[PDB]
């Protein structure tokens, strides 16, 4: 389960290969479902499968 | 410590200014190759953006219609700030936003502002802007936005929350805002807790600036393959 500084849901965690611009903390796919997230404290991108 | 110039330059509060594709990122969400429809306050494209001459300092208190955009083009960073609130005459609180000591400093309080406020310049001083303040609500400090370079900002106040987004590029044309796509990055987010219906500009004295207004319209933001915005449409402008 997740609660990343308010972002919640469920999934399997693996490292992401999606880069975020300084403007964004979280990303979404086609149909707007959250996939990749930036860790609230660590500047790395994590994928929620 | 005010200079007592009270220049009171008298020019109409209007200007033809070509302006297009000036948006801010509405969220912190990254989308690849997605056209995003967002309903928020943005400056309508080709809307009235008033250009004010300055030191003879043209700086009337102007209406804040939902929110505003500001921009200026000066190498020395002579314009140092903005003042926002219902009256700006010490009867209500206002938001004093300044740029000095290579940082951005914001204070929300009831300030005894001078009719033609200047930052002192050496030692710098805020007392040439206002003599005192009381009944204070909030303070905020952030990184400088400095880099003739153009500094474009959007100022919003939603239910007591104040936001600034900005973009900085070199500019050759200073008679009009530059054209082309520009998306602004968030700089501040404050619980100021006040009514902004009016605003005024703060200038350092040894200066001209643009100001527009926002409307609650749908914008189509065209996102690129890696989440940046490359274009924009102002819904029902024409
Ligand atoms: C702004 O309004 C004034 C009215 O005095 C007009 O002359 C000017 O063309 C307008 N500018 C734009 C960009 O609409």
């Amino acid at each position: 389960n997740f609660n990343f500084n308010g972002l919640t849901g469920t999934g399997v965690l693996t490292e992401s290969n999606k880069k975020f611009l300084p403007f964004q903390q979280f990303g979404r796919d086609i149909a707007d479902t959250t996939d990749a997230v930036r860790d609230p404290q660590t500047l790395e991108i994590l994928d929620i499968t | 410590q005010c200079v007592n110039l009270t220049t009171r330059t008298q020019l109409p509060p209007a200007y033809t200014n070509s302006f297009t594709r000036g948006v801010y990122y509405p969220d912190k969400v990254f989308r690849s190759s997605v056209l995003h429809s967002t309903q928020d306050l943005f400056l309508p494209f080709f809307s009235n953006v008033t250009w004010f001459h300055a030191i003879r300092f043209d700086n009337p208190v102007l209406p804040f219609n939902d929110g505003v955009y500001f921009a200026s083009t000066e190498k020395s960073n002579i314009i140092r700030g903005w003042i926002f609130g219902t009256t700006l005459d010490s009867k209500t609180q206002s938001l004093l936003i300044v740029n000095n000591a290579t940082n951005v400093v914001i204070k929300v309080c009831e300030f005894q502002f001078c009719n033609d406020p200047f930052l002192g310049v050496w030692m710098e001083s805020e007392f040439r802007v206002y003599s005192s303040a009381n009944n204070c609500t909030f303070e905020y400090v952030s990184q400088p936005f400095l880099m003739k370079n153009l500094r474009e900002f959007v100022f919003k106040n939603i239910d007591g929350y104040f936001k600034i987004y900005s973009k900085h590029t070199p500019i050759n044309l200073v008679r009009d805002l530059p054209q082309g796509f520009s998306a602004l990055e968030p700089l501040v987010d404050l619980p100021i807790g006040i009514n902004i219906t009016r605003f005024q500009t703060l200038l350092a004295l040894h200066a001209a600036y643009y100001v527009g207004y926002l409307q609650p319209r749908t914008f189509l933001l065209k996102y690129n393959e890696n989440g940046t915005i490359t274009d924009a449409v102002d819904c029902a402008l024409d």
